[PDB]
């Protein structure tokens, strides 16, 4: 009865955190040029949680 | 072509150190401050050593933005870039078909980051290493758009 | 009036620093070396900021002893104090009724520690900030009996 449910708590959660940890990313790089430029002309993307 | 030039330098160039030994150099540009993060070190500035960075090896730049004591001293800038000659710390440089050139070897390796100009005064955009050609060199800069920022790098380069 | 002056604070002035960068000053008088405690920072010496200090915030003031090394080379003091004219740092300052003027706004923030004298030579007193006058300033300073030490504040003032 442990056996089981330990290892179904631990493949659920790193999924939960593999999912998270790529999207960020991805948010990292579909943001970060904008970061460079002297210049804050950001575009109405706002589905992204712009700054 | 050097009467208009030389008073910016002075005014906008800090450079690196690592172990007293000057490598790079630093820029100091609108509202960020400007730093190629090919070399290793430290800024030779008592206080602005202690800010954040925000890195991507994917470009090989690195910025901040500058505290509000020293912001009035950047130079001015623009991305409207016809033809025609330009100028920089050794002379004048000619620009055509999204290619930089300038006669041989007056470029060394720990020289990154040295800024050009035009004539009418706004800097323009930023070096970083070199390449052979037999006559005229190439070069090996990063620029702007009206929007965005943009490697360039052509073939058989060496990173200064 | 500035030619007798010029001299002294070249022989008796350091000042502190704090993150590379300075914001006050400091004195070497007599035989006990001086500091106004009301700004943060380090001394710009090697050794001597290895002292001992004690410390009263009642007149927010700070000394030590010098050490035998440059104890030749403060200043002369004394206080007897007839009202007329003495000097200082940005001119020519007046005094009387317990009261030290000078005109508008040649002070800034960022100034303390200025010391102040006679004509004939010796140092008298020491500035810690400002005060709104309409034309002709107040001051804010710390003095000496006979015997003791004084404050004196006059209304409406800013701690520089």
């Amino acid at each position: 009865t442990i056996v089981v449910v330990i290892r179904v708590s631990v493949v659920v959660l790193l999924s939960f955190a593999a999912s998270v940890y790529m999207c960020v990313v991805a948010r990292t790089k579909c943001l970060t040029p904008y970061a460079l430029t002297p210049g804050a002309v950001v575009p109405v993307t706002i589905g992204v949680l712009c700054c | 072509r050097e009467r208009m030039c030389m008073k910016i330098e002075h005014d906008c160039i800090f450079e690196v150190k690592h172990e007293g030994k000057v490598t790079g150099y630093a820029c100091l540009v609108g509202d960020k401050v400007m730093k190629p993060a090919h070399v290793p070190g430290v800024i030779d500035n008592a206080d602005l050593a202690r800010l954040s960075y925000k890195k991507s090896s994917k470009y090989d730049l690195e910025c901040a933005q500058i505290p509000v004591a020293m912001k009035s001293d950047a130079s001015k800038y623009t991305h409207e870039k016809p033809e025609g000659h330009y100028n920089w710390h050794y002379g004048a440089v000619q620009y055509t078909g999204g290619r930089f050139t300038v006669p041989t070897g007056v470029g060394k390796p720990g020289d990154s980051g040295r800024p050009i100009f035009d004539n009418k005064g706004p800097v323009v955009a930023i070096v970083l290493g070199g390449a052979n050609e037999g006559t005229r060199t190439a070069l090996s800069v990063v620029t702007w758009n009206k929007d965005m920022v943009t490697k360039i790098t052509p073939e058989g380069t060496v990173e200064w």
